[PDB]
């Protein structure tokens, strides 16, 4: 799974990409591909962190290191363009943090006056503001934000832009319904309330499976009669029904829609709710 | 059908005379014991978990909603209602919305039975002692 | 014989889980993809192919009857 396809929220520090996933996933491996590599600053160390906390927005976890579990540390050679992170045990995660923790930084003569990206005038490295047009030479090339604390950050803390490389993440994972770990009675109460709400939802959908029950019971009766009702050419033609399919017994088509469509959708929803309830019960127990 | 046929207090009293109240109390106790012996199994969730319990408790509440039956069976129902409520309070993992409604109904019935003459009350207190005799939380 | 064979396979009342179109087979709405495969094959063979052939044959028979009537 491409990490980009399952991210719903992302925040950055100068060294970290912090991501909320669309849902909890069981992850066995992480692959990092590195493109457009610049030799001036290359990643030496990647740390992978995770947690399974339900959050509304990932910003709630951005500067909260004590809320993250370290899955793996990996070392890179200079100019390495692919990293395979095999986890010794699969992790269950609704959030990930990828940290570029150390670098093979190649030192250069920053003393030389920088060139203005707008007007090409010479700009002193301190303060890094063009005396001709007022442009800041340390602005992010992508989003124009300026970092006050770090003039040359590895990542833009506003948009995650990196001038030193491009990073693609491929997660060998699978969607897995799960809940946040229970800590103290505060979380115990939260889990119990969540269980009660999910049980109410499960009761509602049960009724849907059972709501289609009499309908299927009835359509099956009609189909068993095997009556040759002559083809009914209804004026409404919104549905793309081919002559052969239109000539199929209406009750047969009605049965196929009711069971394979409606009953299957309701049963899938109920099974998802039942699995999530089982996970919550297991965590509470 | 059964609740419709006994909607009149006439037939409720008739059935109570025949001994329906101990029967429903024993059925409620057996169902609650089955749930207690069932929470030792997996967290297998059942949608219709407690429908029988809720319906039996509703029947008992319907019978109790008649004054004469309440008068004659408070001392005999206090013990089984106390035991059922205490055993339902132990449920944590298998606690279903229907189980919660049943526990609330049992609490209301117990409160309705606590009310009585000091004698009936002291008799209910003696029952409470036996219920505790039958764990630092439940007592 | 084709319809006969389809009827024989249908009367087997056998459940063959919808075979996933690994190849680029014609798209079939899931609603209709869950019918029996033999039911759909029968509907195409008879209502489509047999009906088209019978309509062509009936048109030819009517034209032949008109020609015979004119000749007579
Ligand atoms: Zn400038
Ligand atoms: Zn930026």
């Amino acid at each position: 799974i491409k990490l980009s396809s399952i991210k719903v929220d992302t925040r950055y520090t100068t060294t970290q990409q912090v991501v909320k996933l669309i849902g909890s996933h069981t992850i066995s491996k992480v692959t990092v591909k590195i493109g457009d590599l610049k030799r001036t600053k290359m990643v030496r160390t990647i740390n992978l962190y995770y947690n399974n906390r339900t959050v509304q927005a990932i910003v709630e976890l951005k500067n909260k290191p004590a809320r993250w579990h370290k899955a793996k540390k990996v070392q890179l050679t200079p100019g390495q363009t692919e990293v395979k992170i095999d986890l010794p045990l699969p992790i269950v995660a609704s959030n990930l943090m990828i940290e570029f923790a150390d670098f093979y930084e190649n030192y250069q003569a920053s003393t030389e006056t920088l060139q203005c990206p707008r007007c090409s005038a010479s700009v002193p490295a301190n303060p890094g503001v063009c005396g001709n047009c007022g442009e800041n030479v340390y602005q992010c090339h992508k989003c124009r934000s300026i970092n006050y604390d770090e003039k040359d950050p590895f990542l833009c803390n506003a948009c995650g832009f990196c001038k030193y490389a491009r990073f693609d993440f491929m997660l060998y994972a699978k969607p897995c319904c799960a809940v946040d770990p229970i800590e103290n009675e505060e979380d115990r109460k939260k889990a119990v309330s969540n269980i009660n709400t999910l049980l109410d939802k499960a009761d509602r959908v049960y009724h849907q499976l059972m709501g289609h029950r009499p309908q299927l019971e009835n359509l099956l009766c009609k189909v068993n009669e095997a009556a040759p009702e002559k083809p009914q050419d209804d004026s409404g033609t919104a549905g793309g029904i081919s002559s052969t399919s239109a000539s199929v017994n209406r009750y047969i088509l009605q049965l196929a829609q009711e069971y394979c469509g409606d009953c299957k959708n309701s049963f899938d929803e109920l099974s998802k709710i039942i699995q999530k309830v089982f996970a919550s019960r297991k965590e509470l127990l | 059908l059964y609740q419709k046929l006994i909607t009149s207090a006439h037939w409720k009293v008739y059935l109570a005379a025949r001994g329906v109240l101990p029967y429903v109390g024993n059925l409620i106790t057996k169902e609650i014991a089955r749930l207690l012996a069932l929470e030792e199994a997996t967290l297998s969730t059942d949608l219709q978990q407690g429908y029988a319990l809720k319906s039996l408790t509703g029947l008992l509440s319907s019978f109790v909603e008649v004054e004469s039956i309440k008068r004659h069976f408070k001392s005999r129902l206090v013990g089984t209602v106390l035991n059922g409520y205490l055993c339902l309070r132990k449920l944590v993992v298998q606690r279903t919305k229907l189980i919660d409604e049943t526990q609330d109904m049992l609490l209301e019935m117990l409160e309705d039975m606590t009310t009585g003459t000091e004698s009936e009350t002291k008799a209910f207190m003696a029952v409470c002692i036996e219920t505790a005799k039958r764990d630092y939380r439940t007592p």
